[PDB]
RNA sequence: AUACAGUGAAACUGCGAAGCUCAUUAAAUCAGUUAUCGUUUAUUUGAUAGUUACAUGGUAUAACUGUGGUAAUUCUAGAGCUAAUACAUGCAAUCUCGACCCUUUGGAAGAGAUGUAUUUAUUAG
RNA sequence: AUGGUAGGAUAGUGGCCUACCAUGGUUUCAACGGGUAACGGAGAGGGAGCCUGAGAAACGG
C-alpha cells in the first residue's frame, strides 16, 4: 500500500510490532521444548529474510524483539541453523550492528554477551566453524572502539569475558588475532584477575619482541604500587617472569622483581640479599628500565607498616637512586632519569610526608635530606639546601624534626620559620607544612609545646607562600572547622596564624609570592568566601565550642584591616558587634575570654 | 526482641529472603533533629520500636524540656521530675514546687535513677505520656 | 456563628464603633478573616464612594470593581495584603499595605503597578503526575515554578496570566515588610535569622533609622532589596 | 413561532432549615498559648482529568383524568396517562530514542512509550 | 488504676475499648476531701434505641 492509506499502514506496523514481540515471548518460553526443524525455513524465509538487509540501521538504539530473537538462537546450540541460514547474513547481520558508529551500549552488550555464547558452545558442523571465525575477526577489529563507548562496568566486565573466551578456544593462536587482542587489551587499560589471567595467557604462549610490551611493561610495572592483595600482586609476578622470557633483556628484571616481591610471606634472607647486592655494585650496573619496576616495590616496602628492615634498605635503595643520578657523565642521561624521579618518587614522597605514621614519615624525610645534599643535577631543592647549610647537623633540621628528643625537634621549628623567607614558595607547601603540620594536631601531650611552636613557624612559612597555595592552603582548614569537631581548637589556632601574613602583606602592597597587583582580587576573595563563612561559624549558638570558636574573631580582625577602608567600615560593625554579643553572655570565664580578645583586637 | 505474640518489625521495611545480599535486616532509621544526635545503638541496634524517636513513627516537635529522672521501673517510659519556684506577690516571695512528667524512653536509651534527660514533644503515646527522651546525661 | 459585633471586630478596619450593632463578616476567600479587607468597608468606610450597603451591592453589581483582575460582586469578598483593586470607571488603582499605626491604607498605584502583586511564598511542593507547584500567602498555586524557588522567599506574579516574573529568596540585607505583631507596618532590612527547629524562627530587622527589632518569620514578607523595593511604598 | 419558545398554579428535582425554663459548678468552667508529621471540613478562591452518539430505556411515575371506602385526619384502594441536571445505560490520538547524517532549524527508516480512585506487597526517594 | 505488645472503634492520636503481660501512678513541694457574694451547664411529658446532614447523638422524624 502507497502512502495515502496512513491508517492501514499504521495499523500494519502495530501487527508487525506486536507479533515481532509475539515471536520473541514464544521462543522464550517453549524454545527449548518444542522442536522447530519443521518450521525454522518457514521462520527464517518469511520473518528474518525480508529484514536483514535493513537489520543493522534499524536496531542500533535499544535491544528490539526481532534483535533479541537472534540472540537467543545465538545461545541455544540446538537453534544454530538459524543463523547459518544463507551464508551466515543473520550473523552478519548482528555482524553490522556492531559495525555501526551510532549502535550504542544497550544494543552492544547482549550481542556481545550472545557473540561469547557461540564462542562457548561448540557444534560439530562446517558451518560453526565458519560462523565462529566471522564473528571473532569482527569483534577483534572493532573491540577498542566498543569499549570507548561502553559507560557500565558491568559491559566492561562481559568484554573480559568474551576476551578470555577467545584464549581459550585458541583463536589467539594466529598472529592476527593477537595483535588484535592486544589492541583491544590496551585499550581496556587506556575483573582485574580476569585481565591478568588473559595477559598471562597470551604472552605465555607464544613471543613478543620489546617494543611491542614495553609500553605493557611500564604500566604493569606501574601497577606493582597500586596492587596490594597478594593474589593480585603474584599474579602480576608470574606476567613478569613471562615478560623475562619473552625478552632475553628483560629476563634479568624479571628475577629481580621476583626476588623483590615474595610469596604468603616475603622470604626475608633472600630479600636482604637482594639489598645488598643492588646496594654494592648492583646499582650502578641496573638501567632505566630495570630501575622502573624496582622503585614501585621499594615504595611499596618503605610504604609497609608492620616491617622496619625492609624500609630502610627500601629509603636507602631510594638513596641508591639518587647516587646513580649522580653518576651520569652529564645532565642528558641524567635528565631522563631526572624525568623519571619527578614523575614517579615526588608526588608518593608527598603523600608520604603526609603519611600519619611517624615512622613512616621519618623516612621519607630521610629521602628528602638525602636529595637535598647531593644536589649535582637535581636543583629544585636548593633553597632547602640553602636551609641546611651544607647539611650540618643541629642545622639540617632533617635529623632534628626527627630525633628521638622532643626538645631538639622544637628548636629546629622556631629556627625554620625563622629563615622561611630564604625559602622557595613551592617547597614550603609541598613539603615543608606537610612533614610539620601534623604536630599541630598530634594528640599526645608530649608534642604540644612541639605543637604551639609549630603554629607560630607554618604562620611564618605562611608569609613567605605563593598566593594559590595559601588559598588552597586557607580553604582546606575551613573545611576541618566544618568537618572535624576534635581538630577544630587546632584549626582555628592555625586560621588565625594564617590571617596574619594576609593582613601583613596586604598592609605592604597599599610576603606572600606571587602576590596579585590589583588589590581587589584579594579583597572579593575575602568579602564572598573568607568573611560569611567565618563569620556564620563565630555566630553560630553552640555553647560546648564558643571557647574554641573565639579566636575566629582575631581572624575577621586580621583579613578586614587588609581590605580597603569602605569595606573595613563595612565589616568591623559585624564582627565587633558579635564580639560584644559574647562579650553580654552571663559567664565570668567567657566574658574574661572575649576580654583578652578585644585587647589583642585592640 | 521476638519476646511478644506477635512478630515486631519496622512497618514498610522488607528483608527479602531470596535475594540474601546481607546478613543484616534492613533497618530504618531517621535523625530527630534539633542537632540531637541519632545514637548508633539505635542505627545498628536490632529492637522494634514504633515509639522510638529514631526508629518508630513519632516525631519531636514543640516544647523541649529537661528534667530528673525519678522512676524507671515500668517497661520503655520513666517519670522524670521537673523543679521551678514560684513567685508569691502577696508577700513578695518564691516557693519551691516540682511537677512528675512520664516520658517514653527508647531502648536505645539507658537510664537510671538521678541523671539528667531532655525531652522533646510528641504526639500522645498514651493516656498520660505525651513526651520521648532524646538525649541522656 | 454568622454575626459579627462592631466592638468584636478586630482592630485593623479603623471602623467607628457605634455606627452600627453589627458589622460585615468577611466571607470564605483568599485570605484569613482576621487580616483581609472586605469590599464593603473599602468602598465605604474608608474611600467614601458609597454611603451604604445597598449602594455598594448596586455598585457590584455594575461590576466596576474588579480585586487581582478579576471582577467581584460579593460584598463582603475578603481582599487582603498585597492585593489589587482596579476600579476602571474611574481610572484607579489600588494596593492594600499596613501603615505604621497597623490599619490598611488605601494606596494609588500606576496601571503597571497595578498589572502585578507580590506573594510570599508558604509552601512549595510536588503535586501529582510530578508537577512542582507553589502555594503562596494568598492561596495560590502556581505550577511549574522556578527551582531556585523556595519557602519564605517571596514571588512577583503577573495577574493577567498568573504567572512568576521574577523572585527574591530569603536573605540578609533584603528589605522587608512586617505583617504581625505590634511592629505590623514596619518596614526594614533583614540583619540576622535565629532559628529554633520545634519552634517559630525569629528575625532582627533593622530600619532605616538604624533602630532594631524582633519578629517572628510568619509576619515577615521580603518585598524587595534594601533601597529597592519592588512596589512602590507609601 | 407546526417540536417549544412570553407568563405561569400544582407536582418532580436542587439548596437551606445548626428566644425561654431548671441546675449549678474552684484553673475538670473559662481566658491566654502551643501542636496536629494525629486530624474531618458544605461553601469561597486558585489550580487540576486527550486514554445509537446528528444522542439509549422505562427497566416511570408525580402532578393530572376517572371509579369508590371511611364518623374522620397532612386517612385511603382500583384503573388510565405524560417529562428531567430524577432513575438505570452508554461512545483513524499523543510523546520519545532517533539512523539516513538525506538537508546540516530541518525532515525522517525503525524501535518504543502512553488514565484516574480503594486495598495489599515491593522498589526509588 | 500506671505502662508495654497485638487487636476493635475512631476524621483521626490515644486503655477510648478488647487479649496477655509488669505492679504500678499522685501526695506534707499539700494529692484526695469539705465550704464559699465560684451568675460571681442541662432538658422540651419521663427514661431506651434509631434515622438525615459538611457540620446534630437535632427544640426534626
Amino acid at each position: 500500500e502507497s502512502t495515502e492509506e496512513v491508517h492501514l499502514r499504521k495499523m500494519a506496523s502495530n501487527l508487525r510490532q506486536q507479533g515481532l514481540k509475539c515471536l520473541s515471548s514464544v521462543f522464550e518460553f517453549v524454545g527449548n521444548t518444542f522442536d522447530w526443524s519443521t518450521s525454522m525455513e518457514d521462520i527464517y524465509a518469511v520473518v528474518v529474510k525480508p529484514r536483514i538487509s535493513h537489520f543493522s540501521d534499524e536496531n542500533l538504539q535499544q535491544p528490539s524483539s526481532l534483535l533479541r530473537l537472534f540472540l537467543y538462537w545465538a545461545h541455544n546450540p540446538s537453534l544454530y541453523q538459524f543463523l547459518y541460514y544463507d551464508e551466515f547474513a543473520t550473523a552478519t547481520a548482528l555482524m553490522d550492528t556492531i559495525s555501526n558508529q551510532h549502535v550504542k551500549e544497550a544494543v552492544i552488550g547482549p550481542i556481545i554477551e550472545a557473540a561469547d555464547s557461540i564462542i562457548r558452545n561448540p557444534v560439530n558442523d562446517d558451518h560453526y566453524v565458519d560462523l565462529v571465525t566471522l564473528i571473532c575477526t569482527s569483534c577483534l577489529k572493532i573491540l577498542p572502539s566498543l569499549y570507548v563507548k561502553l559507560s557500565d562496568s558491568n559491559s566492561i566486565s562481559t568484554f573480559l569475558n568474551l576476551l578470555v573466551s577467545i584464549t581459550e578456544m585458541g583463536f589467539i593462536q594466529d598472529d592476527h588475532v593477537r595483535s588484535r587482542l592486544i589492541s583491544s587489551l590496551i585499550s581496556i587499560l587506556k575483573d582485574t584477575q580476569k585481565i591478568l589471567k588473559i595477559l598471562k595467557l597470551i604472552v605465555f604462549n607464544y613471543n613478543c619482541s620489546w617494543s611491542d610490551i614495553e609500553e605493557l611493561y611500564t604500566t604493569i610495572s606501574s601497577l606493582f604500587k597500586t596492587f596490594d592483595e597478594r593474589n593480585l600482586r603474584v599474579s602480576l609476578t608470574e606476567l613478569f617472569i613471562e615478560l623475562g622470557r619473552k625478552v632475553p633483556e628483560l629476563e634479568s628484571i624479571s628475577k629481580l622483581v621476583a626476588d623483590l616481591n615474595s610469596y604468603h610471606e616475603y622470604d626475608f634472607p633472600r630479600i636482604l640479599s637482594t639489598f645488598k647486592g643492588l646496594i654494592e655494585d648492583g646499582y650502578k650496573s641496573y638501567s632505566e628500565l630495570e630501575w622502573l619496576p624496582l622503585l614501585f616495590t621499594f615504595l611499596h616496602f618503605i610504604n609497609n607498616k608492620e616491617e622496619l628492615a625492609l624500609r630502610t634498605n627500601a629509603s636507602h635503595a631510594i638513596m641508591k637512586f639518587i647516587d646513580f643520578i649522580n653518576e651520569k657523565p652529564n645532565l642528558n642521561e641524567a635528565s631522563k632519569s631526572i624525568s623519571m624521579l619527578k614523575d614517579i618518587l615526588l608526588p608518593n614522597i608527598r603523600i608520604g610526608l603526609r603519611d600519619s605514621l611517624e615512622e613512616v614519615q621519618s623516612e621519607y624525610v630521610s629521602v628528602l635530606s638525602y636529595m637535598v645534599k647531593n644536589t649535582k643535577y637535581f636543583t629544585d631543592f636548593e633553597d632547602m639546601a640553602i636551609l641546611l647549610y651544607n647539611g650540618d647537623e643541629e642545622a639540617d633540621f632533617f635529623t632534628n624534626v626527627n630525633h628521638i628528643q622532643l626538645h631538639r625537634r622544637q628548636r629546629a621549628i622556631k629556627r625554620l620559620g625563622e629563615h622561611a623567607h630564604q625559602l622557595k614558595d613551592n617547597s614550603i607547601s609541598h613539603y615543608l607544612i606537610p612533614m610539620i603540620e601534623h604536630y599541630v594536631f598530634s594528640d599526645d601531650e608530649r608534642y604540644r609545646n612541639i605543637g604551639n611552636e609549630t603554629q607560630i613557624a607554618i604562620g611564618g612559612l605562611a608569609q613567605h607562600m605563593s598566593w594559590n597555595q595559601y588559598k588552597a592552603l586557607l580553604r582546606r582548614y575551613i573545611s576541618m572547622l566544618k568537618t572535624k569537631p576534635n581538630q577544630m581548637k587546632q584549626a582555628v589556632q592555625l586560621i588565625v596564624q594564617l590571617s596574619v601574613p594576609l593582613r601583613e602583606t596586604l598592609r605592604i602592597v597599599r610576603t606572600l609570592s606571587k602576590f596579585p597587583s590589583n588589590l581587589d582580587e584579594p579583597s572579593n576573595f575575602i568579602k564572598q568566601e573568607l568573611y560569611p563563612t567565618l563569620s556564620k561559624i563565630l555566630g553560630t549558638r553552640d555553647d560546648e565550642t564558643i571557647i574554641e570558636r573565639m579566636p575566629i574573631a582575631e581572624a575577621l580582625v586580621n583579613i578586614v584591616l587588609g581590605l580597603t577602608n569602605d569595606d573595613i567600615t563595612n565589616f568591623l560593625p559585624s564582627i565587633l558587634t558579635n564580639i560584644c554579643q559574647v562579650l553580654r553572655s552571663k559567664s565570668e570565664e567567657l566574658r574574661d575570654a572575649v576580654r583578652v580578645t578585644l585587647g589583642k583586637i585592640s | 526482641v521476638q519476646s511478644e505474640r506477635a512478630f515486631q518489625k519496622q512497618p514498610h521495611i522488607f528483608n527479602n529472603p531470596k535475594v540474601k545480599t546481607s546478613k543484616r535486616t534492613k533497618r530504618w532509621y531517621k535523625n530527630a533533629g534539633l542537632g540531637f544526635k541519632t545514637p548508633k545503638t539505635a542505627i545498628e541496634g536490632s529492637y522494634i520500636d514504633k515509639k522510638c524517636p529514631f526508629t518508630g513513627l513519632v516525631s519531636i516537635r514543640g516544647k523541649i524540656l529537661t528534667g530528673t529522672v525519678v522512676s524507671t521501673k515500668m517497661h520503655r517510659t520513666i517519670v522524670i521530675r521537673r523543679a521551678y519556684l514560684h513567685y508569691i506577690p502577696k508577700y513578695n516571695r518564691y516557693e519551691k514546687r516540682h511537677k512528675n512528667v512520664p516520658v517514653h524512653v527508647s531502648p536505645a536509651f539507658r537510664v537510671q535513677v538521678g541523671d539528667i534527660v531532655t525531652v522533646g514533644q510528641c504526639r500522645p503515646i498514651s493516656k498520660t505520656v505525651r513526651f520521648n527522651v532524646v538525649k541522656v546525661s | 456563628k454568622k454575626h459579627l459585633k462592631r466592638l468584636a471586630a478586630p482592630h485593623h478596619w479603623l471602623l467607628d464603633k457605634l455606627s452600627g450593632c453589627y458589622a460585615p463578616r468577611p466571607s470564605a476567600g483568599p485570605h484569613k478573616l482576621r487580616e483581609s479587607l472586605p469590599l464593603i468597608v473599602f468602598l465605604r468606610n474608608r474611600l467614601k464612594y458609597a454611603l451604604n450597603g445597598r449602594e455598594v451591592k448596586a455598585i457590584l453589581m455594575q461590576r466596576h470593581v474588579k480585586v487581582d483582575g478579576k471582577v467581584r460582586t460579593d460584598t463582603t469578598y475578603p481582599a487582603g495584603f498585597m492585593d489589587v483593586i482596579t476600579l476602571d470607571a474611574t481610572n484607579e488603582n489600588f494596593r492594600l499595605v499596613y501603615d505604621v499605626k497597623g490599619r490598611f491604607a488605601v494606596h494609588r498605584i500606576t496601571d503597571e503597578e497595578a498589572s502585578y502583586k507580590l506573594g510570599k511564598v508558604k509552601k512549595v511542593q510536588l503535586g501529582k503526575k510530578g508537577v512542582p507547584y507553589v502555594v503562596t500567602h494568598d492561596g495560590r498555586t502556581i505550577r511549574y515554578p522556578d527551582p531556585n524557588i523556595k519557602v519564605n522567599d517571596t514571588v512577583k506574579i503577573d495577574l493577567a496570566s498568573g504567572k512568576i516574573t521574577d523572585f527574591i529568596k530569603f536573605d540578609a540585607g533584603k528589605l522587608v515588610y512586617v505583617t504581625g505583631g505590634r511592629n505590623l507596618g514596619r518596614i526594614g532590612t533583614i540583619v540576622h535569622k535565629e532559628r529554633h527547629d520545634g519552634g517559630f524562627d525569629l528575625v532582627h530587622i533593622k530600619d532605616s533609622l538604624d533602630n532594631t527589632f524582633v519578629t517572628r518569620l510568619n509576619n515577615v514578607f521580603v518585598i524587595g532589596e534594601q533601597g529597592k523595593p519592588y512596589i512602590s511604598l507609601p
